[PDB]
């Protein structure tokens, strides 16, 4: 579990010398956007729940062979497996968006995920897709102005759609 | 003393909730406060025999009388019951001078916690521990770990938490070790080989004369 | 899965011993048991087409709204429609699975494992379902020893919507 | 743990149909059968310490390197493996045979057999014939009538002989 | 229950060391957090008569079976309309309680813990408390930075329930 | 259980089962408004926690020497660092009280079990009271002392650092 | 290593949830004590040939025997000397590294992990970094709020040491 | 005649969906760099006039017999014939910078001109030797910093050298 702060320790640890000024000119500029990394965060989990659902239709619907019988999740108990879990990506990638950094998302929810599934016969390809279809609403809810102040923070919205894009890639 | 070496933990069928509910399969997983009974006493008593030495070590002389007779009693608890049996020199001689270290973390989790190991890393994470604290205290620290007591509960016999497919442990893993097997092979004693008789050989005085022409 | 055969078979593994005569009764109660409850199949996979065609209209007259209210989880479209006589198709399945298997399992396995926790997301009311079965329950047709066979796993299934 | 109905069930559970006719035809055989199933279980686990002695004397002499030093099974200790052990293949011989299906079979007693002797040294070769020594003297022991109503088994004492061989080509 | 001022408290228990400077600077995140939020539970407490009548009136427009279908559950005779009131009277007390502490302490421990555990007994369907909460989110008048911190556990009651 | 200020008043309006009163919120922003004050003071403690340990321990046990003398119940070097090792752990739950604001957590840890584990133990109680007693009067006197800080009067707040510390003592001896 | 940000963290990992306002607010915490804490690293950074002369001759005058004494664990050497300025500026670089990650995880995972583990088998006594780092505490010439917070981490320091 | 802004939207017209998020996050990074642009594109054309005389003072000087009697640039018309259009080279890629896209210089220079290039007579390779000649009086002028604030311009002037060699690549 690494922070942008201790990213920059345990680099500067390893060196051995003190912090440079400039390191700390930029860790000042995470503390002025620290408060828009706060607007993103709050924003996802209150709309967890309405982007797993929303997600997962379509998903089942432009592959329609997995709730179809023999498919991967077809029955009730593997397709609670299927949906409840697509909030186990969720939890881990604002996990990052909090903490800046992509360790804790690497570590638990990234190092077993393309190693589980030939094991369990869910294929790859299909959950890559499922992700790819959170991120796009994902950044599309914290895009838009609704009783907000104004400001810019597409610095800040690439870290977010990277990150689903590290999960994506990491599995299909 | 000094913290545990920082391992990273891969997906694992029990590490998050799974919606199974209550599967045939699964084991019966016992409580001693349903007892009530001479009679149920010695069905869960077999089976904490049965997971933490295995069916073929379950012979009436490895068996300790005192610790059977406490569970009778209730004067220990369950959870207190398994360290007589991961702490006995019965077991001790079985498993400690068959395997390595590295395996002595691996056999302790999948047996005790009844879980699979999450990754290399967290073997040599646990490994430190046990060369200092002896084996008594790297199990003393794994019972006390806050992950054996919540879920397992106080009263609750060890089990395998979720296999969906996966390999029952005792067959899975060996009493003893790859390792400790190379050794039973290499002192078999072969018949008819030249390599008994070299220790002989070196003791026999020869003298040898050689003439040229 | 769940079979009392199977339910024999697992309480004798965890003791490590033989199929004793405990084990072994808990088989012919199996076996004369599926005579009473195969022609009971019988009754409800003749009949398929009648009860998805008669549950899926009680659930419209009992429900007024669900044909009106604009949502994807109702069926207000054609689509809702054709997703209505799917999931009631798939209930039949299963009670007939488990009245074949003569156990639970397939309830267990198929039907009811995160069938509440599903319906909290997607907003089915299982109250829906629940007046789906009730007809199946009341016009299956069955008589004797076999329709009795035929009423609980009917009746499992709405305390596991309960 | 499957059954010869939960067989057909998951079967007829992957094609997403109504159960057919002749299927119900099928299971409606098996509840005839049904009686002859309990009769043959029931016969093995009457005589099961009796069949565990007497196949491995057999063994014993016909390979009398592995009592001998240096044996696999030369100690005490080891000896009450092979022996008691001898047991656990008929423990899931007799579920197999009662439930009518090799799942049980196959998951317990014979995914990690072949696995676990390369790490113990144990020979495959050997332990497949002890099960073949069984497999001859279960099959006669089931076979004559003495005090029961004659009938006809054949059909079903082959489902025995499989079982038998099913444990033993999957371990040697 | 459960307060980033305790939970910087249980955190170093575990632990077994003192108040660092870790969970220190976890105070005055409360701390500061509570000046937007206490006029955020005043804007609540004054209006308190407005939303249980508007949220409950809301419900019966978005599902007009509720006020006519026959049985307990439902809204049909005088006690279910004098439980509708309790209802959501009792929901507002919890949001008021959890911008008070500052966590979802309340909102876990006296809330959302069972809820969806006795809502499928009671066929009480979740989808009437998700549009009674929209409306006291649409229409509880509250402005600024301290109403979008008062929302969130409206939006955290909501996948609650969902 | 762990409860705050906050949480007190809240366990209280849920028995009630009405509303949060409008004296409760001015009560509990003046609780906002002296805030700062208390991480004043509990960060005061912690710095200064290894330094009051050591200085109680050698006034314990000059004012009375039978326990590190032989046959005591401090005599031994383990029991000994048992003895200086819990000193801490009053500590510990003390400013986790004053960090809350309340005295739920001081009670179900620290205090629940002490006056019980003692008869079985043979440590004796009463001084222990006085080991507590003796940090009191040096909590209260690093927290009170101005160097290079403002200068306001939080008596009102420093009296509940020395209720909790009474709190601690009287219900072990 | 521990920061209020992974604290916040690692506790909702092993609840299994999301980051809920109880975590969210931990986080403002750490942001806003950045402001006070950033330049007060900014103080130690500027004066690093200051301190590490200040406090190396601080030890000296305070324990005059560690001059004189022949062994390798004391400073009677030139190498002992040189292993001085480098121990003292080994901890200058820490003091730094906490105050900028605002937590006391790098005091935890780089210093104080073993110290007391190292100081009884090398024969250094931790009284002789007590004098040192109180020269630092008094000598540091910060001034206001952020002097105070870089002066806990000195404090806690002091107590590992004891 | 296409952009950078118009042809984003062709594209997304033929596959007829609406833009995307991170194609308006692509498109405010091109309206932040955009005021650069326009100081760089300033620069070229005030010294327009000078890149063309001083690339005509080495176009002729290492292929001397071009000017020399009876080479295609030898008499007055001629010469002022490779005048009058090494201009409209700058005169068209200024107009690309400008748009910031290389459609509006395919239509002009490239479209035809090795088709002219054969039918007239003239080298066509010797036309590619000295634009890129103004190609290292370009970049020269555009990146050369005098009482103006500095940036990073790297973006910019790499692509504004990619056409002066699409410019070099239709012609040789
Ligand atoms: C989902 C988008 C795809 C899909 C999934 C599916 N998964 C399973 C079963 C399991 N998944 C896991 C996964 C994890 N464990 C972890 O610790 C982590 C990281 C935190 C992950 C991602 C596990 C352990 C299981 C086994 C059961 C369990 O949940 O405990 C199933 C069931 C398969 C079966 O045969 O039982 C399915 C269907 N299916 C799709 O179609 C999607 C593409
Ligand atoms: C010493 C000359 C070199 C060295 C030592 C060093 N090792 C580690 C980390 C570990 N060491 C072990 C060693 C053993 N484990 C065993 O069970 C046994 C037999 C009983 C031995 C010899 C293990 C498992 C580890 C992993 C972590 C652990 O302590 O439990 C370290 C710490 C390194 C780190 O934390 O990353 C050090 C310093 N390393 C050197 O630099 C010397 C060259
Ligand atoms: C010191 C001021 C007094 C004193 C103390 C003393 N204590 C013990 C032994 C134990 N004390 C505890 C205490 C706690 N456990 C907790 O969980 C908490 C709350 C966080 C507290 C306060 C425990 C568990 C033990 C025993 C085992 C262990 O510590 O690990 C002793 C030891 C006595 C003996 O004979 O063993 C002593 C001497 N002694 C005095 O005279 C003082 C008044
Ligand atoms: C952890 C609890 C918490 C939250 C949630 C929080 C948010 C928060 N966001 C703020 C500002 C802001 N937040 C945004 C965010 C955005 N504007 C946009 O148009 C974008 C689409 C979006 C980012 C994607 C902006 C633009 C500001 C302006 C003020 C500033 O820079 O902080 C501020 C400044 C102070 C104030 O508003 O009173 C607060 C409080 N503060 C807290 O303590
Ligand atoms: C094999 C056993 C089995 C069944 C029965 C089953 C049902 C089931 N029906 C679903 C949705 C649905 N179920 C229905 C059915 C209905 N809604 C209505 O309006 C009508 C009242 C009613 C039909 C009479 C509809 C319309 C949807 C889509 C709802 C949505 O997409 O939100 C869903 C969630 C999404 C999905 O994959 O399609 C499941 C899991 N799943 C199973 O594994
Ligand atoms: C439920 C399915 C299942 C099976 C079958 C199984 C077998 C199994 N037999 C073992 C050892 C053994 N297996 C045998 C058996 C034999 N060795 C011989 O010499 C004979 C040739 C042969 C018997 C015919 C013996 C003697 C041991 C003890 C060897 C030792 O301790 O090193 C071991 C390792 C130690 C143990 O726990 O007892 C396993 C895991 N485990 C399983 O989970
Ligand atoms: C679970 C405890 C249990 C057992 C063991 C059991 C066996 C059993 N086998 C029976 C019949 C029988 N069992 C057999 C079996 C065979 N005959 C042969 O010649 C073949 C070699 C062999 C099959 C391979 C036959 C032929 C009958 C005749 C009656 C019938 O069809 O059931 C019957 C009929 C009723 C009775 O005998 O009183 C019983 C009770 N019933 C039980 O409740
Ligand atoms: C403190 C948080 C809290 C809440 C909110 C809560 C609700 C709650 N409402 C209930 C019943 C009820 N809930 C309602 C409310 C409604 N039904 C309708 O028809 C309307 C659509 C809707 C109101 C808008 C009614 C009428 C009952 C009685 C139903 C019955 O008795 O079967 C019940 C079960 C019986 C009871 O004790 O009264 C609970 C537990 N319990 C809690 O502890
Ligand atoms: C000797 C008796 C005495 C005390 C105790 C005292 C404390 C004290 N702390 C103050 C401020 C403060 N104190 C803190 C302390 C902190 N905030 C945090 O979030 C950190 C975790 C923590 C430090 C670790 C802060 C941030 C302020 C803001 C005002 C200032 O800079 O002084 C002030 C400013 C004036 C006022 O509050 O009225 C007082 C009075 N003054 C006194 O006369
Ligand atoms: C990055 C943070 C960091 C620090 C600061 C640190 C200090 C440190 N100083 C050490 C020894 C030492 N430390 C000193 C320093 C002193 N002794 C004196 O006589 C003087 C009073 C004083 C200096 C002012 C000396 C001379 C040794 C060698 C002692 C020996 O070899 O026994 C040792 C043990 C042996 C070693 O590897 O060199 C450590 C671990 N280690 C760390 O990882
Ligand atoms: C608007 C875009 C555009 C361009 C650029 C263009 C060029 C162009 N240059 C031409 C001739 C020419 N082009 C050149 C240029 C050169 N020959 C040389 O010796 C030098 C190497 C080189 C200049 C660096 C000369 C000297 C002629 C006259 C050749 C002749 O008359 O045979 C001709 C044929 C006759 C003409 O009308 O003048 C065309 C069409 N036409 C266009 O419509
Ligand atoms: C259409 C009339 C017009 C022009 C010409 C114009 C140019 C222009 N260039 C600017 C900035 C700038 N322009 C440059 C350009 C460069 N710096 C380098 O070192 C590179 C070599 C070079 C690009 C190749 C830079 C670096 C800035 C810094 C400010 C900014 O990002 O806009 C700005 C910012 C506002 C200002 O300067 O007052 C202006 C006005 N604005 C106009 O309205």
């Amino acid at each position: 579990t690494l922070d942008v702060f201790t990213k920059v320790v345990s680099q500067a640890d390893s060196r051995g010398e003190f912090l440079s000024n400039e390191q700390l000119d930029a860790l000042a500029n995470v503390v002025k956007e620290g408060n828009k990394r706060l607007d993103v965060v709050n924003r996802i989990t209150s709309n967890a729940s309405a982007i797993v659902t929303n997600a997962a239709r379509a998903l089942f619907e432009e592959q329609p062979q997995l709730i179809a019988p023999g498919g991967n999740a077809y029955t009730n108990r593997r397709m609670a497996a299927c949906l409840r879990d697509m909030e186990i990506i969720l939890r881990y990638v604002t996990y990052a968006i909090l903490a800046g950094d992509a360790s804790v998302l690497d570590d638990r929810c990234l190092n077993g995920l393309r190693e589980t599934y030939q094991a369990l016969g869910t294929p790859g390809s299909s959950v890559a897709v499922g992700v790819q279809k959170m991120k796009d609403a994902a950044v599309g809810i914290a895009n838009d102005p609704n009783g907000i102040t104004k400001g810019d923070c597409s610095q800040l919205i690439s870290e977010v759609a990277s990150y689903f894009d590290r999960a994506a890639a990491a599995v299909g | 003393s000094i913290p545990l070496l920082e391992y990273k933990p891969s997906s694992q069928n029990q590490r998050v909730p799974g919606y199974e509910v209550p599967n045939e399969d699964t084991p019966r997983i016992y409580r001693i406060e349903d007892a009530a009974y001479d009679s149920e006493l010695k069905e869960l008593i077999w089976a904490t025999y049965r997971q933490v030495f295995s069916e073929h070590v379950i012979l009436k002389f490895f068996r300790q009388g005192n610790l059977e007779s406490q569970l009778k009693n209730r004067a220990i608890s369950v959870r207190d019951f398994v360290r007589g049996l991961a702490k006995s020199e019965a077991f001790k001689t079985l498993v400690i001078k068959s395997n390595s270290n590295y395996r002595l973390v691996e056999l302790a989790l999948k047996r005790l916690l009844g879980r699979a190991p999450y990754n290399k890393d967290e073997e040599i994470a646990w490994s430190i521990k046990i060369a200092t604290n002896g084996w008594d205290g790297f199990v003393d620290a794994l019972l006390d770990s806050e992950e054996y007591q919540s879920n397992f509960g106080e009263n609750i016999v060890p089990y395998q938490r979720r296999r969906y497919k996966d390999r029952p442990f005792n067959l899975v893993t060996p009493r003893y070790g790859n390792y400790w097997r190379d050794k039973l092979e290499s002192e078999r004693y072969i018949e008819g080989d030249i390599k008994n008789f070299l220790e002989l050989a070196k003791s026999i005085e020869i003298k040898t004369v050689t003439f040229t022409p | 899965v769940k079979t009392p055969i199977t339910e024999a078979i697992a309480a004798a593994d965890t003791q490590g011993r033989f199929l004793g005569n405990t084990e072994l009764q808990s088989a012919r109660g199996r076996y004369e048991r599926a005579a009473a409850s195969l022609e009971a199949a019988r009754g409800l996979t003749s009949n398929a087409q009648r009860l998805i065609d008669g549950a899926t209209q009680a659930v419209y007259q009992k429900f007024p709204y669900t044909t009106q209210t604009p949502g994807p989880q109702f069926a207000a479209d054609s689509r809702g429609k054709s997703k209505c006589a799917r999931d009631v198709g798939h209930y039949l399945r299963i009670i007939t699975y488990s009245l074949v298997a003569g156990g639970t399992g397939p309830l267990d396995e198929y039907l009811i494992a995160g069938l509440a926790e599903i319906n909290s997301t997607f907003d089915l009311s299982p109250s829906w379902y629940v007046e789906a079965l009730k007809h199946i329950k009341a016009n299956h047709g069955l008589s004797g020893q076999a329709a009795n066979e035929a009423n609980t796993y009917i009746d499992y299934a709405i305390n596991a919507l309960s």
